[PDB]
């Protein structure tokens, strides 16, 4: 027994869509950051909401870029998002 | 003597002074604030203006008018940043056309 | 009362032998209101985060800092410190 | 280099709450590079206000305020 | 065969060996011209945006302003004013740059044109100029001059308001006959803020072959006339009971 | 050798400084 | 004898021509009392019996000619996204849906 | 009916400053409700400015205001 494919994918869609929980995990995310950070001033340190508060607009941004990039996928009459949708998103949202 | 003579800039700082205590920003303006600000508002002015000539230099006129203003702008990658919300009155768009539409 | 005849003194310094139109020249008057609204507010912002009562030429730095593009804000900043130090001395 | 931490079933747990049902090869590149640019630009403005604050630490309140800076406005940190 | 002489000769009317029985014309001429267009307040200056080299001719050398310009694609010449100059190929009506051309005797149906050598398509031949008229003067030359008893009018109409006449001066372009297999044809051209009419040719004309265009049939009178060509499919007389014009 | 209309340029007057 | 016509322009070069004329002009592309007509007859849902100025009305025009011209530049970016030349009422409704209108 | 006043070639006019080749014909019916909707919202701040300030005529400085309440702002009728 085999599910056809979609359907564990509109499963994921019910369950992610039902859930609230942050899907990056956390000490990639604050060795990115910290990383990212010192190229601004010397010697920076970190409180734990900083970081909670930084993932928290990320995954915020990058749902919020996603909608849009599945409205041009279906509006170019496909199903598949392909990187030039992204680039339509982000050309038309002004950035 | 006045304080744009001992600065050595242009705009004036007791305009700028008078503005800053009157506008209701904090119970006190400081001081090199207004002479600061002055540099910062000239140095944007003589960019703005030195682009705004080139541009009119370009098309065999001595005026600067509101497109050539408009060409200053949205010519220049930093100007369009800080401007990008803006729009100028009798200042049109830019020329192009999509190379998908030409034969 | 405005910013005109300072416009005509900051035109015949980088371009001698031109004009100027007078909607341009009201265009100038509104760029100069807009950045000194935005940098004053910017400038106000930043005094009440620390609880202090006023503005001085650290604050108008941080705002001019946060506000202009890299390579615009560096020159901005050099000319600023170097009429700054100009003043005193 | 940690952009490459942001793993493949991450960006893809992100497209499923986002709806997309079927996702290209190609996708993870550009949303690597898209959360590096947006990151190198609130990182930036919280180092600016840490900086300003005359601290070595940055707090949670200089995020609050470089994402109301551009007009995101996040509720829960203070 | 052409022998352009300024000299009156003794040939009565078919020009085929003496052209000079009438007159010819340079670029054409106006009679009631005034000065309202489109010249000089929108048509100021049509620029291409070329971003050329110009200083590497005969080796590694394109050729400027091709068929990539802005210009060319929408049927426009360009000004002096060109970012290119005096090395610019778009002014072809005003360096007078022209084909090789020979007026002799095909058919019985009239003079007309051959080619002399080999002549690509998208190539220009020839520019019509002639005499133009304007409202009221058709209407009565057309009456006056249909009672002289003449077989070719040399009428072409500009636009709605425009007929140009081709009859007392004409140029090398007055001979070209009607065949329903055009190989050359027309295009609306604008130089200098004004309308030009110019002959394109379509495909790989051999040498010693026939260039001839279409015409967009026309009748004024009761009567009809046909052509003798027989190509294909040739019709010969007019589409109908057609009025218009 | 050619210039362009006028009107272009009197539509929108230069700043009179009085 | 007849009259005979030239030729005829290809659908696409007149259409050019004008997009290069009003991309190099710049001035009012509508008319001036049917928007003056218009604005105070929306205005008459507000407030009865107002009054306006001339530049307040030319304000008015410029920002709409602005706007109306911004969102048929990003709406040419969807129609052509949609490997199209035609322009399409849905491409309207995605670009102010994307832009967040 | 003063919304038929803006005509179908000044829509066109418009769409080629915008840069369309080609257009339909139902983009007239759609631009003019976008316009409608967008002045009446101008309109609706800019009265509302005009009753706060104690006037009875509206002034071009209550548009820019309003403008700038939108995020559009406007240079050169200050």
């Amino acid at each position: 027994h085999r599910y056809r494919p979609g359907t564990v994918a509109l499963r994921e869609i019910r369950r992610y869509q039902k859930s609230t929980e942050l899907l990056i995990r956390k000490l990639p995310f604050q060795r990115l950051v910290r990383e990212i950070a010192q190229d601004f001033k010397t010697d920076l340190r970190f409180q734990s909401s900083a970081v909670m508060a930084l993932q928290e607009a990320s995954e915020a941004y990058l749902v919020g870029l996603f909608e849009d990039t599945n409205l041009a996928a279906i509006h170019a009459k496909r199903v598949t998002i392909m990187p030039k949708d992204i680039q339509l998103a982000r050309r038309i949202r002004g950035e | 003597k006045t304080r744009s003579s001992r600065a050595g800039l242009q705009f004036p700082v007791g305009r700028v002074h008078r503005l800053l205590r009157k506008g209701n920003y904090s119970e006190r303006v400081g001081a090199g604030a207004p002479v600061y600000l002055a540099a910062v508002l000239e140095y944007l002015t003589a960019e703005i203006l030195e682009l705004a000539g080139n541009a009119a230099r370009d098309n065999k006129k001595t005026r600067i008018i509101p497109r050539h203003l408009q060409l200053a702008i949205r010519n220049d990658e930093e100007l369009n940043k800080l401007l990008g919300r803006v729009t100028i009155a009798q200042g049109g768009v830019l020329p192009n056309i999509q190379a998908v539409l030409l034969p | 009362e405005s910013y005109s005849v300072y416009v005509y003194k900051v035109l015949k310094q980088v371009h001698p032998d031109t004009g100027i139109s007078s909607k341009a020249m009201g265009i100038m008057n509104s760029f100069v209101n807009d950045i000194f609204e935005r940098i004053a507010g910017e400038a106000s912002r930043l005094a009440h985060y620390n609880k202090r009562s006023t503005i001085t030429s650290r604050e108008i730095q941080t705002a001019v800092r946060l506000l202009l593009p890299g390579e615009l804000a560096k020159h901005a900043v050099s000319e600023g410190t170097k009429a700054v130090t100009k003043y005193t001395s | 280099d940690n952009i490459q931490g942001i793993t493949k079933p991450a960006i893809r747990r992100l497209a499923r709450r986002g709806g997309v049902k079927r996702i290209s090869g190609l996708i993870y590149e550009e949303t690597r590079g898209v959360l590096k640019v947006f990151l190198e630009n609130v990182i930036r403005d919280a180092v600016t206000y840490t900086e300003h604050a005359k601290r070595k630490t940055v707090t949670a309140m200089d995020v609050v305020y470089a994402l109301k800076r551009q007009g995101r406005t996040l509720y829960g940190f203070g | 065969d052409d022998f352009r002489d300024p000299q009156r000769w003794k040939e009565c009317a078919k020009q085929g060996k003496m052209p000079c029985y009438f007159d010819l014309i340079e670029e054409n001429v106006y009679l009631t011209e005034r000065k309202k267009n489109k010249s000089h307040r929108d048509i100021k200056r049509m620029q291409c945006e070329c971003t050329p080299l110009s200083k590497d001719e005969r080796a590694q050398g394109e050729i400027a302003c091709g068929e990539d310009c802005l210009n060319r694609l929408l049927m426009i010449e360009c000004s002096s004013r060109c970012p290119n100059g005096d090395y610019c190929s778009n002014r072809r009506f005003q360096r007078k740059q022209h084909a090789d051309v020979e007026v002799i005797l095909t058919e019985k149906k009239g003079w007309g044109l051959r080619a002399a050598k080999d002549l690509p398509s998208n190539t220009f031949v020839l520019e019509y100029c002639g005499e133009v008229l304007d409202h009221k003067e058709f209407k009565a030359r057309v009456k006056e001059y249909a009672r002289n008893k003449n077989i070719h009018y040399y009428f072409m109409a500009l636009k709605n308001d425009e007929i140009i006449d081709a009859t007392q001066k004409g140029n090398c372009s007055r001979f070209m006959n009607h065949s329903c297999e055009p190989n050359c044809e027309t295009q609306k051209w604008t130089v200098n803020g004004q309308l030009r009419v110019g002959f394109f040719t379509t495909k790989l004309v051999p040498s010693g072959s026939e260039l001839t265009f279409d015409y967009q049939f026309q009748r004024y009178g009761k009567e009809a006339q046909k052509c003798f060509c027989g190509s294909a499919n040739c019709r010969g007389y007019l589409g109908g009971e057609n009025r218009v014009s | 050798a050619e210039e362009g209309d006028s009107e272009s340029e009197i539509e929108d007057e230069t700043f009179n400084p009085s």
